[PDB]
RNA sequence: AUAGCCGGAGCCUCGGUUGGCCUCGGAUAGCCGGUCCCCCGGGGGUCCGGUGCGGAGAGCCCUUCGUCCCGGGAAACGGGGCGGCCGGAAAGGGGGCCGCCCUCUCGCCCGUCACGCACCGCACGUUCGUGGGGAACCUGGCGCUAAACCAUUCGUAGACGA
RNA sequence: AGCAGAACUGGCGCUGCGGGAUGAACCGAACGCCGGGUUAAGGCGCCCGAUGCCGACGCUCAUCAGACCCCAGAAAAGGUG
RNA sequence: GGCGGUGCGCCGCGACCGGCUCCGGGACGGCUGGGAAGGCCCCGGCGGGGAAGGUGGCCCGGGGGCCCCGGGUGUUACAG
């Protein structure tokens, strides 16, 4: 009932505006891991990008004027906005249901991220085009905690490898379970063929 | 199902040791046809009930015709399901969708 | 014991860009996403289940708080699955987004 | 004219109507390229009015017919010159290309110089297609297919019915 | 590294279109992206047929670059494809799909009524073998 | 620091929903899983199998009409009752393990016996739901006997507040 | 010159509607109150109804790319991109 | 109780008929160049030719070592 994308190897504007259909119609929408989105061109392109958004500013009180976001999450919580009806009270209420994290936090770590295979950047752009990272572009343009996010990251990636590695060997006892009993589950199993489920 | 009525109800009726369903009329739009087929081409229906026999009268106490004509016609069903592996069992179990299940997509 | 309705979501009036015809609604059914799996459901009743303050009657049952608009599921509306409906009374727009029934019993097989 | 879907190859004659002065006018035939045999014959009276001292007022179409392709399953090259404009003056190509059909490579050769040139079907007279034997050909892009031993993968194959999929599991994989 | 070529004569699975679910075999390549072909045995009639709807296997009959429709068939029964696709693995998996997708209610009963069983015995089994590991591993 | 915590039923109000997926990393001119014959303190290397992914999200798990007996298959380690023990910190679970005094091969799949308002064709049915909040009623246990502001004073401050 | 003065016709003035982000003159089309259907011009990644077509063929990398009449900005020349 | 008329308190359902629409599934026929192509009858049979996107066969080279990859001649040879 709540879509968990993994925000790697996906282009922002083709994920954002998946995002905001999905999250217009009632859908709670978690977004994860959005320093790993990625955006086509160089990356000296997106940069003078940003960097000319960022000159954008009101001149007689700052204070009021575009709030320049530099965390990779809320800079894809930005381009969400941006694609959204949000000066009405349903662009308000949609845009609740939108939750973007950088990194993976505890209650998203062990829960399976779905993944948009149309907001690609290997389906979406040709192979010698060039792409570039919003996790190194939000740390160059002002976001400090680039490498705070890539040792907590890195923390659990081990720590998913004890239960991945742990989850081989509990199925590797399960496909060798039925190595010893073909013999009175033969039963069950030529009708599960005869339907087409293990064909 | 048994047999079309006169003003275009169906009689439809699962045994009452099964699906605790009666002799009982039940129009024909609002029906799921499964295509599982019983061979009831030499059972007896009985002549008398109709659809006046299952016309509202003006509380609902069970008649004794009720009960006789119920196991009249589930004594030549019952035998017949049973000849079928595992109908019985599909009979009691109670039709639901689940999370995937799409009545457009699948075929019964 | 299970659910015996599809979820649909209600996305919007029938509309154009700057103009809106609230008396059409367009439905969002889940698992379908092309017009021509739309035409099994076409035909079938659809309902907008919600609940109020007021206790009103219930056939047969206890009067509860929930409340309903029936409607009917008309035709086939874009191209990417979506569909048209239209009810008795025209739906409020504090349904948007949220989850209406349509149903199987004006089954046509 | 409007090169819509796939063109088709017309075989329309005519001749003047007969004059006090002239007992039997004689009869041109000519190879037109066309959606339909009313745009054939539309086109058919544009070029005849340019070679010879013709209008349709003055003329008549006595036969206007469609003849199909001798070897549609044969793979064939085409040779097409081009009588296309430009913005700044007008220019003649010798283009070649590989089909089946002359009808669907001068379809080829429409798409292909609006892509390239930008030249819309208007401005392009279409004047020769003939067919001409590997050994002849020029443009090494059409001639790098005369192998006998030709052998080649797909190597990025770029995959589709991605939005039936709209959101899965797995990564998918654009390799076979 | 790539093991599939599109090369003369190599035995092609359709993916959409018309023909799709067939077999059919490479006869010479039209252009770039659109290539000759011809499924004789499959009702697949002499045509063109882009690179976009097929899917190419590991199947290679040899016959020349444009040999006519008769030694296309004759080379297909020699080789005897028909046969050899359905031992494929990949046909195998194919076929059960239709396999599910005409799955009756009834039959929809049945295997969920052996899939309980069935994962008893499996989890039952497996069950044994965690208590009898933990022995073995003191 | 706090003049509330644990466990039972009824009434108003707020509403949405109608089974859960508990997770490697990562590539896309490449991958996945096992054998380890090999080398070191988990990695590398080799080999074997799949690769239009079937150790597949085009997927997996559970499946519920209920009660009474009897017989067959599994099961004897197993289902369910309290205490600890640790594993969780990026926004942290009633997660697993040790022993408990009672429980049955009742759990589940096949087949027999019988029963269950059979409400006489008809709609918001069917859950998450001991849902959130609020008064009042319950029963007992466990407990706690506080701060802020005004006033006055200070002048490191000050238009008044602060 | 969004300047002044003429010829034919059509519009605004006197006129709402759909579209061009907006808009007196543009495109389509003119108006009693409604239901169903179908279109014009325009469009169909999100705002925003509609391509979530297994769309076809090619071109193009910009450290100032480009994106739809009216229309809202550009030239001569040069480039072994 | 039966016939005719009006209406059901409220919430609803179904059936058939007619009108206006959108969509689908079957079967039949005409024209062409009295279709073009295409399939079968040994390559349909016989005779005569031609080259190439060169199949056998020959030569050279390289990879294990008995098949494959290149280059050259050729005219069906064990493919066309």
């Amino acid at each position: 009932q709540v879509l968990v994308l993994d925000g790697r190897g996906h282009l922002l504007g083709r994920l954002a505006a998946i995002v905001a259909k999905q999250v217009l119609l009632g859908r709670k929408v978690v977004v994860v891991r959005c320093e790993g989105i990625n955006i086509s061109g160089n990356f000296y392109r997106n940069k003078l990008k940003y960097l000319a958004f960022l000159r954008k500013r009101m001149n007689t009180n700052p204070s009021r004027g575009p709030y320049h976001f530099r965390a990779p999450s809320r800079i894809f919580w930005r381009t969400v906005r941006g694609m959204l009806p949000h000066k009405t009270k349903r662009g308000q209420a949609a845009l609740d249901r939108l939750k973007v994290f950088d990194g993976i936090p505890p209650p998203y770590d062990k829960k399976k991220r779905m993944v948009v295979p149309a907001a690609l950047k290997v389906v979406r752009l040709k192979p010698t085009r060039k792409f570039a990272y919003l996790g190194r572009l939000a740390h160059e343009v002002g976001w400090k905690y680039q490498a705070v996010t890539a040792t907590l990251e890195e923390k659990r990636k081990e720590k998913a490898k004890i239960h991945y590695r742990k989850k081989k060997q509990l199925m590797r006892l399960r496909k060798q379970a039925e190595k010893n009993v073909e013999k009175k589950i033969s039963k069950f199993t030529d009708v599960l063929k005869t339907h087409g489920l293990l064909v | 199902f048994l047999k079309q009525l006169s003003s275009g109800l169906l009689l439809v009726t699962g045994p009452l040791s099964l699906n605790r369903v009666p002799l009982r009329r039940t129009h024909q739009k609002f029906v799921i046809a499964t295509s599982t087929k019983i061979d009831i081409s030499g059972v007896k229906i009985p002549k008398h009930l109709t659809d006046a026999y299952f016309k509202k009268k003006k509380k609902y106490e069970i008649t004794e015709q009720r009960k006789v004509d119920q196991k009249a016609v589930d004594s030549q069903i019952l035998p017949k399901i049973k000849a079928v592996p595992q109908l019985q069992g599909y009979l009691r179990s109670v039709f639901a969708l689940t999370n995937g299940v799409y009545p457009h997509k699948l075929v019964f | 014991s299970g659910r015996l309705w599809c979820k649909a979501i209600f996305a919007g009036y029938k509309r154009g860009l700057r103009n809106q015809r609230e008396h059409t609604a367009l439905l969002k059914i889940e698992g379908v996403y092309a017009r021509d799996e739309t035409e099994f459901y076409l035909g079938k009743r659809c309902a907008y289940v919600y609940k109020a303050k007021n206790n009103t009657v219930t056939p047969g049952g206890k009067p509860n708080k929930t409340r309903v608009i029936w409607g009917k599921v008309t035709r086939a509306h874009g191209n990417s699955g979506m569909v048209r409906a239209k009810f008795r009374s025209n739906l409020p727009a504090k349904a948007i987004g949220h989850r209406i029934r349509v149903m199987l019993y004006p089954s046509r097989i | 004219m409007k090169a819509s879907g796939t063109l088709r190859e017309y075989k329309v004659v005519g001749r003047c109507l007969p004059t006090p002065k002239c007992r039997t006018p004689p009869l041109y035939r000519m190879r037109i390229f066309a959606p339909n045999h009313v745009v054939a014959k539309s086109r058919f009276w544009y070029f005849v009015s340019q070679l010879k001292k013709m209008k349709k007022s003055s003329g008549e179409i006595v036969y206007c017919g469609q003849v199909f392709e001798k070897s549609p399953l044969r793979v064939k090259n085409f040779g097409i010159w081009l009588r296309y404009d430009s913005r700044s003056g007008t220019h003649n190509m010798y283009r070649e290309y590989r089909d089946l059909t002359t009808a669907g490579a001068v379809t080829q050769c429409y798409r292909d110089m609006g892509a390239r040139h930008r030249a819309r079907a208007h401005s392009i007279q279409i004047m020769k297609v003939e067919e001409i034997a590997a050994s002849k050909c020029r443009r090494p892009a059409v001639k790098q297919f005369h192998d006998s031993k030709i052998k080649f993968p797909l190597p990025h194959r770029v995959l589709r019915r991605q939005h039936k999929p709209r959101f899965t599991t797995k990564r998918p994989n654009t390799f076979f | 590294v790539f093991r599939r070529f599109v090369e003369v004569g190599r035995v092609a699975y359709v993916s959409f279109g018309p023909h799709a679910g067939k077999l059919v075999a490479i006869v010479d390549v039209i252009d770039q992206n659109r290539a000759l072909v011809d499924g004789p045995c499959t009702r697949v009639r002499r045509q063109a047929m882009p690179f976009k709807c097929m899917q190419l296997t590991d199947f290679i009959l040899k016959f020349p670059h444009s040999a006519r429709q008769k030694y296309v068939r004759k080379a297909w029964e020699k080789a005897d494809i028909n046969t050899k696709w359905a031992a494929t693995r990949w046909a195998k998996k194919i076929e059960a799909r239709e396999r599910k997708a005409k799955m009756t209610d009834f039959d929809r009963y049945k295997v969920m009524k052996a899939k309980k069983m069935r994962n008893r015995i499996i989890k039952n089994e497996v069950k044994k073998l965690q208590r009898a590991a933990l022995l073995k591993a003191s």
